[PDB]
């Protein structure tokens, strides 16, 4: 399934994937489909490894040989280097949980959507790809939100997140969760990483409009 | 990131297991008791958080020692254990000193093994050969019959072709495969 | 940015160097300068911008001439008469 | 070297289109100016959410457009070609530009 | 937002000095302050 | 059947396990390094899942090798290991090879047995 | 049921040390994660049994460890290994050591067979 | 049938029967104080007719019977 | 010692300004004072929810602030600078900070 949405002249690309659940409800009046659908599901969840290395490998070689694995298009990479294994590894279950470890001991963000496999590192961000302000449609003023739904104990690596904003705008499907977006309202100025989409959506009746939330960046501008 | 409603039960499930769920550790022994053998191991494994925090296991007391045995004791290897010997160590599911505890794989201690060679103190194989050997008192037996004793002063090999030559520094005795008999 | 880079020649839009160079008379004369609309600074800055749009695009079409795409004309010629190529002029119906 | 044909364009005549695109795979973020004087389409060719393009290139007909440039790991292997539907003489303008304006821009990808 | 060091995240041009004072400044700047590269 | 709250917490959890928590399992030697004896290991379990579909446990690389040994390593026991010996594997709860993982129980090789007398080579 | 016991052994099981088990000896179990006798399970960790260990010295059955000796023992058949060179075979009537200083004293209650290290051969 | 392997059961009785359930194909569950235990796929008579005259309430709708879909061999 | 510029301020003049910065991946809170008989900019320095500022000084063109500071682990290594766009012999003032109101000022990092 596909869907696109747009204004009247045009239609941007909003979701692909697989129909997970399909029910029909008919109550007297009105028939009322419903759906859930998964981007990549069947992929993520079933593509089994198994895979070892000894002392002296290089890791790029690893991450190569696993992401080959889990068969999706490479969406963009950035690879380690020079980088090598310390201790010999071996590597089962599902690629993706494997993958997802490995973000946790390199700093690296792994994360599929649309299709695409998306693999970065934390902290720092990719040009200004998309401008907010009055004219490209805001809806209301940007406000200060935290990131996550708890406080971490700290030193006080320190790359890492940590803070955030949130900002609203209308329906536009040209924009992924690890783009770049540049802010030029009144109070708030400045280059924000993106974190999180919503997009939502009533025909007839409802919103059109996208909710992203802000995440400040302090790394290298890879 | 901590949006989805699964990543949250991976994270807490993820952290549950570091507080609970003993199975295996490496350790190294630093008390031993002779008499009824049992030892004392210092877990080596550790880890430093991002903020500053260190994870260390506590001193383990009177894990029992497991040696190759049989006949109710009657027969076993009772090779001399010291202390600073590098040993895994397994952890039971219960807690089977006691009958009352509701707990379980709460750093209950099940038993230790003789030893175990890792990096750092990894001592050379023989190739082909079952030797069973002390601080100088060797025994090697060797695949083509041959078998021998050996100190730094005596010699009582028997080999393959019916060659028998007790020595000694003083002195030896052998037996020929053609029967003689002769005293050096 | 627009210029020459490591990956060919670009086009600059017109806003863009409006910008830079309204920018420039700023630093010249302060952040009170006024540059928009009602100002006779802005109706000459505007007016002398939109010409340099054309050099530019002229200068972009002229870097293309001498690469295996853009040739067109006589600079075509050039290009394939290295490889001794000659376009065909007039040429006369045969039958029987 | 067999080659098939795997994939069409079109563009709307919007003088700074830019649109993202998936080849043998892959993708890449494509943009599109029209230069006035020259009466012609460039084409930047890029990673995605890279700070500069990394090919940079105008438009012509039954021209291979990334001849020189299949050196670089982040550039397809495929051919890519500009040629009409109607009369041979016609050359590449603004709005004649898809599937059935009249001319056909076309990625092929080789057999592998 | 008004000054350097934006441009280069926007990717546009620094403003050029308007000359007075010349071959004080730069010999200054350019070695306490350096350009953004 | 997959109505209830709880059933959703026992296949999660059912299918968790089944990625983690490796704790003990069977193998065969196939590598093996007399200078500070270490030995490759391959598992031999494995399973089918109904949509055709296989799980495999990969080789797994010097795991060290117990022998029946005290006093500082001056008595040690050392037979003859050769390629091919059936044995059994444990796995270590944290990396003891390094201190910043933050994992667990993730195939971080512990030691292995002399031998085991299983079926077929009893 | 039928958990396979583990000795030291190598070269393919041409060697290893069998020692006599009974009934009653205590050991420690160790449960696979995956039904080894089968491929086709669905479970993990349901009593999949691993293998067992040849002893373990716990409390009530706690027999006494020579502080510094490798001695290897049976019933009345006591073979022991000494640092310091001397070796010794045991029994309740017989005798065979072989001390660090060139000593052989092979002996019976019948009689006894030595040399020293001067090379002297004596029968007893 | 005969059990392949040696077998070893431990804990709440009902865990137990209910893993035997996943590699034999059989349902197992208790309801109103009874034990049913069947075989998956398969199916008892007509015990119950709907219809119109049976009191339905509205037409028929087809929902799927579970909230995932699994990989198939197709 | 090599330097590269990588920020600026601005102060919109209110007397008891006070913000958080980021600088070389770290982060410090700023408080600057504006005193009457002296006519001059008051900047104080420390660690995010610090009890006391780890160092105040007095703003003046030209002059190193950080000179004699930077041997403590929680100070900027970089250069801390005020300069002037304008003519030369204008001095900081309180509505003269800025990008574009007169006086610069910025803060470079050495390139390691």
């Amino acid at each position: 399934v596909m869907l696109h949405a747009g204004y009247n002249g045009d239609e941007k690309l909003i979701f692909s994937g697989t129909v997970e659940y399909v029910e029909d409800d008919f109550p007297e009046e009105t028939r009322t489909t419903k759906f859930i659908l998964g981007d990549g599901t069947l992929n993520l969840t079933t593509a089994t490894t198994a895979r070892s290395y000894r002392k002296g490998t290089p890791v790029n070689s690893v991450l190569n040989d696993l992401i080959a694995d889990l068969k999706l298009p490479k969406g963009r990479v950035i690879d380690f280097g020079n980088q090598t294994l310390q201790t010999s590894m071996a590597f089962t279950g599902n690629a993706s949980q494997n993958l997802a470890n490995l973000a946790k001991n390199t700093g690296s963000t792994f994360s599929v959507q649309d299709g695409a496999v998306y693999w970065t590192k934390e902290g720092s961000r990719f040009n200004v790809m998309f401008e907010i302000s009055e004219e490209g449609g805001m809806v209301g003023t940007p406000t200060p939100k935290q990131p996550s739904s708890s406080k971490k104990l700290i030193k006080a690596h320190d790359i890492k997140e940590d803070v955030g904003m949130t900002v609203s705008t209308l329906l536009n499907g040209a924009i992924l969760p690890e783009s770049t977006v540049y802010l030029n309202t009144r109070y708030h100025k400045g280059f924000y990483k993106v974190a999180e989409l919503t997009h939502r959506g009533g025909y007839e009746t409802g919103d059109w409009i996208t909710e992203l939330g802000l995440v400040e960046t302090r790394g290298e501008l890879i | 990131y901590a949006d989805r409603y699964d990543a949250a039960f991976g994270i807490y499930i993820s952290r549950f297991l570091r507080n609970n769920v003993h199975t295996n550790i490496r350790g190294k022994v630093v008390g031993v008791n002779y008499s009824g053998p049992s030892v004392d191991v210092q877990p080596m494994a550790y880890t430093e958080f991002p903020s500053g925090t260190t994870d260390r296991y506590p001193v383990i007391y009177d894990v029992p020692v497991l040696l190759p045995s049989g006949a109710g004791g009657k027969a076993r290897l009772t090779m001399p254990i010291k202390p600073g010997d590098v040993v895994g160590l397994s952890f039971s599911e219960r807690n089977e000193g006691d009958n009352n505890d509701q707990n379980t794989h709460q750093l209950f201690a099940g038993w230790a093994v003789t030893q175990i060679f890792t990096d750092g103190n990894s001592k050379a194989i023989h190739p082909d050969n079952v030797v069973l050997e002390n601080d100088k008192a060797i025994i090697t037996l060797k695949p083509d019959g041959d078998t021998s004793l050996q100190n730094p002063k005596v010699t009582v090999e028997a080999l393959a072709d019916g060659n028998v030559k007790i020595s000694n520094g003083t002195g030896e005795f052998t037996m020929s495969p053609s029967g003689e008999i002769k005293g050096g | 940015n627009y210029g020459l880079t490591g990956s060919g020649f670009n086009l600059p839009p017109m806003d863009d160097l409006v910008q830079e160079t309204k920018k420039t008379f700023k630093s010249a004369f302060g952040e009170d300068f006024n540059t928009e609309s009602n100002s006779v600074a802005d109706k000459l800055i505007q007016i002398f911008n939109e010409r340099e749009y054309q050099l530019w695009l002229l200068m972009g079409s002229v870097y293309y001439a001498q690469t295996m795409q853009g040739a067109e004309g006589i600079y075509l010629d050039d290009l394939l008469g290295k490889r001794g190529i000659y376009r065909l002029g007039k040429t006369r119906s045969t039958g029987t | 070297r067999t080659v098939v044909r795997t994939f069409d364009f079109e563009l709307s005549g919007y003088p700074d289109e830019t649109f993202r695109v998936v080849l043998d795979s892959v993708t890449y973020e494509l943009r599109f100016m029209w230069n006035e004087r020259d009466e012609s389409w460039f084409m930047s060719l890029g990673d995605i959410g890279a700070q500069r393009p990394t090919i940079t290139s105008k438009l012509t007909c039954y021209s291979d457009i990334l001849a020189p440039y299949r050196y670089l790991d982040n550039v397809p292997d495929g051919n890519l070609y500009l040629w009409p539907l109607g009369d041979i003489r016609t050359r590449a303008g603004r709005f004649n530009i898809g599937p059935l304006k009249g001319i056909q821009m076309t990625y092929s990808s080789l057999i592998e | 937002e008004d000054g350097a060091v934006d441009d280069s995240a926007k990717q546009k041009r620094q403003t050029p000095y308007i000359g007075k004072n010349a071959e004080t400044k730069e010999r200054w700047e350019n070695a306490a302050i350096g350009t953004t590269d």
